[PDB]
RNA sequence: AGCGUGCUACUUAUACUUCACCGUGAUUGCUGUUUUGACGCUUUCACGAGUAGGCAGGCGUGGAGGUCAGUGACGAAGCCUUUGCUGUAAAGCUGGGUCGAACGGCCUCUAGUGCAGAUCUUGGUGGUAGUAGCAAAUAUUCAAAUGAGAACUUUGAAGACUGAAGUGGGGAAAGGUUCCAUGUCAACAGCAGUUGGACAUGGGUUAGUCGAUCCUAAGAGAUGGGGAAGCUCCGUUUCAACGUGC
RNA sequence: GGCGAAAGACUAAUCGAACCAUCUAGUAGCUGGUUCCUGCCGAAGUUUCCCUCAGGAUAGCAGAAGCUCGUAUCAGUUUUAU
RNA sequence: GCCUAGACCGAGGACUGCGGUUUUUACCUAGGAUGUUGGCAUAAUGAUCUUAAGUCGCCCGUCUUGAAACACGGACCAAGGAGUCUAACGUCUAUGCGAGUGUUUGGGUGUAAAACCCGUACGCGUAAUGAAAGUGAACGAAGGUGGGGGCCCAUUAGGGUGCACCAUCGACCGAUCCUGAUGUGUUCGGAUGGAUUUGAGUAAGAGCAUAGCUGUUGGGACCCGAAAGAUGGUGAACUAUGCCUG
RNA sequence: UGACCUCAAAUCAGGUAGGACUACCCGCUGAACUUAAGCAUAUCAAUAAGCGGAGGAAAAGAAACCAACAGGGAUUGCCUCAGUAGCGGCGAGUGAAGCGGCAAAAGCUCAAAUUUGAAAUCUGGCGUCUUUGGCGUCCGAGUUGUAAUUUGAAGAAGGUAUCUUUGGGCCCGGCUCUUGUCUAUGUUCCUUGGAACAGGACGUCACAGAGGGUGAGAAUCCCGUGCGAUGAGAUGACCCGGGUCUGUGUAAAGUUCCUUCGACGAGUCGAGUUGUUUGGGAAUGCAGCUCUAAGUGGGUGGUAAAUUCCAUCUAAAGCUAAAUAUUGGCGAGAGACCGAUAGCGAACAAGUACAGUGAUGGAAAGAUGAAAAGAACUUUGAAAAGAGAGUGAAAAAGUACGUGAAAUUGUUGAAAGGGAAGGGCUUGAGAUCAGACUUGGUAUUUUGCAUGCUGCGGUUUACCGGGCCAG
């Protein structure tokens, strides 16, 4: 049961597995399909868009936070900077948050900018509007109008700035610091109060 | 080629869709091409048979052999003409079966429902 | 391809391979890894030692995002610069301007000291940089910028 | 085969002692069927050994850029006339190779139109092979809708699609392909390089874009055509040589006299 | 023609020597004559047992891509055969006969791919073998008729037996047309068969009073209720506002 | 579970725990079988551990793929010396 | 040295060689059989099949130290009938690209399950080590010595350079143990220098992907084979026992 | 004599439930074989069987969330995370989630507020109309609370500057579905054949050379196919494009700022313990029992506890498409699938015949021919049958039906044979087969061809040379 030199296996395939076997032999049936749905959904509405706007927001976690991706919905203070009601903005293709709030000020700004562009190229029909202007309109794609764009590296030349610290050692003292920050608060507050009650 | 996803280029669905078919369907399928004199008399290439056509025969043992339709036999597929018999040492004589495939009909039997036919595929018939 | 496998070879031939006294079993010697300890010791012990037991403490919930930190070496460092930019900062770079090297933004947490640099001023931008990476920057005119 | 083939009885085995073998066999009477044997690889009405699964591997991957390299490969050949001899096509009355066309072919709409061209090129004996070569296939594949085998035609090539394409479509033997979209199908039937390709001037002129050349980039994403290990493909030509000949040593005989 | 011993010749192993051919391994040479095969040709030498097992090269079967503008109703495939040929072999090809609709070669792909065995599976057929046997229940015989045909059908005469706790005459359970007439003998009646509970075609079961139907028995079991996740369990007038009253 | 004037009796030719279907192709270190040809090479029943002793793992013996080299230094042998 | 009797074989296929006689740029017995004669071609010859004779030959498969066995299976024939597929892997081989690699979750496209195109992420790789906090690979031409194919210079030799790889001594990174500089939130820091210690490390990357044979593990797992166990149901027409009515 | 409350009755008026199906779905309940080379925890498996409940999907779902970041933002699925953190006689085994890429994207509703200058609300009866309903009226429900207003993203009551936006019904189209009808070109010639759908010649059409049929391989004989064209019937508050009539918009909704407020779900949260379950480990969820809250309170922050902060949501009420599943049903299209001992048990009057008291068990069985043309008639026979004849391309196709193998058997022929037979090797005999007078060359004569003597069989002895067997 155990023989050679061999890697030692994982293979969890002790129940009865055999009826749970799911082979995905209708993808290229599925793609098909979707794409007709698409199409379907797209001429039902054109002109207007078949994807509504969304926001732009960084990646949580310390290992994706130099990634920025779209978001849910634009938060209710971005549309207030743009003036838009929530209630009539999700009514022209624009994706509303009430859970997420800015603490930052550069997501802010970057999606009242995104708002600003969009609104800007927004044609808003009505009852006067006839079938010549609405046919010489175009469906676009969202999405792709409005990319999601990574902000730019640092690149380039720039003057050079040489510390006495160096780095290394920024690092080895923070992290000294704050390895030892409560001990040496317990240390300082009771000898603070054994040099302010005994010298009463 | 076949370009439709409605048709089927099964053999098996062919063939069941032939020796199952109604006396209705097996209508259309008993069509004989008509004369070369007809198709321009009535502009019109091939009519489902009926009783009281007249036909020549074209192929087979008794090709050149003309008469008036007895019966469309729809079960068997076949027509029977007046005189196409087979006598058996028995002395009576059995109607030989014709697939109207395999004959030219060379006079119509008209009535009300026939010319509407013919001016419908685009021919004429009075 | 079943027509090039030793079965079609093994027709005719008694016991396919398996020997006519051992005669190939269901399941001599158990299921798996049975008997690891017992009948099976004499295979962990010399091809699998530190199999059996604990060491370490457990740590309940790891998230590994919080441990991620890919290494770039000092080497490599100049792969970052921009291709067709590499060159002509290879020569005129100096103190008053010199690349600027993200290395977060290129997707690496520590900068590692392997190897030697170009006799050439950079400006590194790290999460966090070895004692030895960032005594070799400095020694060819750079400085380490610690970034978050 | 069905999951429960083989499996839908209730046979138990009469177990020894009963002067039969020990496989399962059906229970109750009155049938015929009662007291035979079930389950079995062996027995009649058992499940097969190994019964056929359809998690079996059915698609194959091949990486991206092999198959680019199988392509142009194939695309070369098509222009090697020994190739497409050997191949199997009548290219005997085309005077050279590659077949480039004027684009006046990619505008008929007719198939009379069509095979008048393909006629007055010189390509269409092989359509006539294609023709007479209709055969009944033999083997139970023909009662699956494989009824009848024959030859392959020419590939006719093309860049813009103004009817070529439906005017082709019922000629025997004939394909038609995008030059945008090649694919190796098409190029190598049956693994033989060689294929009978018929380029439009605008395919023909197109290939230098799709495929790229020392001057100009490929449309695919950092694709590059594959060099070759070799510099020169005439190897008997390069021995012959005054570098080769000029450091060798003399020859001997052809074949050594026997001596003893 | 025994025993001890010596000598001479002679006999013969797949052993040894020389030679031929096969294969394997090594080895010589081969592109200004390499020439349409260098995965080839060529020189030389040695070697050849073999289970379990390993590896290599091949033969064959169902299906797939390509090709032979392949074979075929003027006969495909299959099958039989001292018609032979080829290969060490797996096998391939062919002559003759039979037969009637498809099938092969080559380059590749693929697999439910090769049987003498498994008290193998299913089907079929033998020897045994015209053999064992067709022997309980006292017992049959003569004639006539019918019929192609009579030990066995019918009728007569006789002889018998069951011997009223019957081989009699009825029923309950169970069967289901076996009932009756006419016709009939392929199969069945372990011989036979003109006979039959067989086969085919018809016909046939009449109720106020005979039964069921009604009553209650051992018991079964709704309802109101009470358990139980629930399928359902208990209870039978039960902790009930219980008459489809007269 | 029943029933038993008790035999482990009987419970539909089934009883020291019925029958039917399913789980279920239950597991088997044990028995039986395991399908074409030729070529080349070719064993082991021994070591250690195991509730191990009809079984495994381990080393050994065998094949295959080779790789680095081309007589280097090697040998189931003798001699001399010790 | 000479004479002499018999048997078996004749591979090879222009010439080339070694010799000999030289009367000779000739010939020979000297790197493998030719000459001549007869007969036959309705046949001499060869092969196969059937059979006789002589001689040898036990019935196959199987487990086994040992089978013709008085060990087991096998009356006979046809057809079916047993190492398969998958997930994850190891070695090796082929192919593509190569510090990268992988299009096919998805989107675009289409002659529509194909073919063709696209890209973000992600996986594996490019860094290790420690339980962890953490730290994180050049003294030197990426080291020295002894070998080392090949190449360069020679001219046997010899000298130079020496990739892979082998032996060896070191250097670097992490862990462990020791030492403890300038300093300090006075308990932190940890420079420097070491240690018969340790790592699946560095020391000018080798991987990734696909395919194939083989081997492994889990799966019904080469095929057939229990005595058992569980879940849900069906039976008191037999039989056991009680009761009711005869 | 009357209301009210609670509880009844009625063949009261009008409704509703049950049962069936099983592939997927939501729950409950719940094993053991098996693996651990034994076995008890574990594993199989939070599975099979059992019970309850649905739909075209179901469930879930707009945070008492994830996190610890520069933060994300309902639910679901895929790829990945990851065979990882972890759990585990720390053995065998087992094992998620966050992040990221993508598919699909959609949001909301109540309770808790005095309408209080007017229960403004609703079922039913009756009447009527233009009827999935409207209008009127009368009882009834309801104040122990039916409407309007608000749902934490807020919002309310006042004040405020003005601005912005807008209801319904019918009629025809469109889009979706179903369905009717209509469409190119040889049956030209010759040969074989029973039959031409075969071979050959000459063709024709082709947005149709898929497939099927017809007496053999049929683009062109027929149906279809391809291309489309044109009718009809549906269907859609919850799709839009238009007309047309009503719009009761002193209405409603939103938008700015100010002030004051801002109700927010209890035997619930939470705690202990027990059991089960989970990767969840001083306890992940669920459930029982005991205890039992609060109002910046409460929950969570994966090691128990206290002290102090911080972050993040707002439970104990509710609805909601899509992306996802689908061995059932309905309808289609396909395949490197099987080809009648195979493939479903079932290609057939197959869940049939038949067995069993019952639960249940459960087969075998395809093919004449193109067409029955299925053998008239004569004769022998009691008949079945036979012999003639006849039909047929074939009776070497007669329903005991295509081909028709082997075992096994009959007849004929050959051969051998003292208590087996069979085999190898060798030769003999008999039978069969093969081969050089070669594709032999040399002059030769006549026989024979369309032809104006020319390729070349024919013959016999000469000559040369060969083959084979021998000396």
């Amino acid at each position: 049961a155990i023989s050679k030199n061999l890697p030692l296996l994982n293979n969890h395939f002790r129940k009865h597995w055999q009826e749970r076997v799911r082979v995905h032999f209708d993808q290229a049936g599925k793609k098909a399909s979707r794409r007709q749905s698409r199409l379907r959904k797209a001429a039902k509405i054109a002109p207007r868009p078949i994807d509504a706007l969304r926001p732009v927001v960084r990646a949580p976690t310390v290992k994706y936070n130099r990634k920025v991706r779209a978001g849910r919905g634009f938060t209710l203070a971005e549309l207030k900077a743009v003036g838009i009601a929530p209630k009539y903005a999700r009514t022209i293709g624009i994706s509303v948050d009430h859970r997420r709030q800015n603490k930052s000020q550069e997501t802010f700004d970057a999606n009242v900018a995104r708002l600003q562009e969009y609104k800007s190229k927004l044609v808003i029909f009505d009852k006067k509007t006839k079938a010549s202007e609405v046919a010489s309109f175009e469906q676009v794609d969202v999405s792709a109008t409005f990319p999601v764009e990574q902000p730019a590296p640092e690149s380039g030349l720039r003057a050079v700035e040489v510390p006495e610290q160096t780095a290394y050692r920024t690092l080895r003292l923070a992290r000294n610091e704050k390895k030892y920050k409560g001990i040496r608060e317990k240390r300082a507050k009771e000898k603070a109060e054994a040099e302010a009650e005994k010298a009463k | 080629a076949k370009i439709s996803q409605d048709v089927s280029s099964s053999r098996s669905k062919a063939r069941k869709a032939y020796f199952t078919a109604s006396s209705v369907e097996r209508r259309v399928l008993l069509s004989a091409p008509l004369s070369k004199e007809l198709r321009q008399q009535y502009n019109v290439k091939s009519l489902p048979i009926r009783q009281n056509d007249e036909v020549l025969v074209v192929r087979g043992s008794k090709k050149g052999s003309e008469g008036k339709v007895n019966s469309v036999y729809r079960l068997k597929f076949a027509i029977q003409v007046d005189k196409l018999q087979k006598e058996k040492s028995n002395g009576a004589s059995v109607p030989i079966n014709i697939h109207p495939s395999k004959v030219v009909i060379t006079k119509l039997h008209l009535d009300k429902d026939r010319k509407a036919l013919i001016q419908r595929k685009g021919g004429k018939a009075e | 391809p079943t027509r090039l496998t030793k079965t079609r070879k093994h027709r005719g031939n008694v016991s396919a391979g398996k020997g006519r006294i051992g005669k190939h079993r269901k399941h001599p010697g158990g299921r798996g890894k049975a008997g690891g300890q017992h009948h099976h010791r004499t295979n962990l012990d010399k091809y699998h030692p530190g199999y059996f037991g604990k060491v370490g403490m457990r740590y309940f919930h790891k998230q590994q995002n919080h441990f991620w930190r890919p290494e770039i070496n000092l080497d490599k460092l100049w792969t970052l610069v921009d291709s067709e930019k590499k060159d002509e900062y290879l020569s005129k770079s100096s103190a008053s301007a010199a690349p600027v090297i993200d290395t977060l933004a290129h997707g690496y947490g520590k900068v590692l000291g392997k190897g030697r640099l170009p006799e050439v001023p950079v400006i590194v931008k790290a999460r966090f940089v070895s004692k030895l990476a960032e005594e070799k920057i400095r020694a060819v005119g750079g400085v380490v910028e610690l970034v978050a | 085969v069905a999951e429960n083939a083989g499996h839908q009885t209730s046979a138990e085995s009469w177990g020894t002692g009963r002067a039969v073998a020990r496989i399962p066999r059906v229970g109750g009477g009155g049938t015929h069927r009662s007291g035979q044997a079930a389950f079995g690889n062996m027995c009649r009405g058992g499940r097969m050994f190994a019964p056929t699964k359809t998690w079996r591997r059915w698609n194959v991957k091949v990486n991206h850029n092999e198959k680019r390299y199988a392509t142009a490969s194939a695309i070369a050949a098509s222009a090697v006339t020994s190739l497409v001899l050997a191949r199997g096509h009548r290219v005997e009355q085309v005077k050279e190779l590659p077949l480039v066309v004027s684009n006046e072919f990619e505008s008929v709409t007719k198939t009379k139109d069509a095979v008048a061209v393909l006629k007055a090129v010189g390509a269409h004996k092989d359509v006539v092979k294609v023709i007479k070569s209709k055969k009944l296939r033999a083997g139970k594949g023909k009662l699956r809708g494989r009824r009848f085998t024959q030859r392959r035609g020419p590939l006719v090539v093309y860049a813009q699609d103004n009817g070529i394409v439906k005017a082709l479509r019922n000629v025997p033997g004939v394909e038609t392909a995008s030059v945008k979209h090649l694919g190796l199908l098409q190029l190598a039937p049956g693994a033989h390089l060689g294929r009978f390709i018929i380029w439009t001037q605008g395919a023909f002129e197109s290939l230098d874009s799709v495929y790229g050349s020392d001057s100009t980039k490929s449309i695919k994403s950092g694709y590059t055509l594959p060099s070759n290990i070799i510099s020169n493909t005439d190897v008997t030509r390069l021995i012959n040589s005054a570098e080769v000949q000029a450091v060798v040593r003399p020859a001997g005989e052809k074949t050594q006299k026997k001596s003893h």
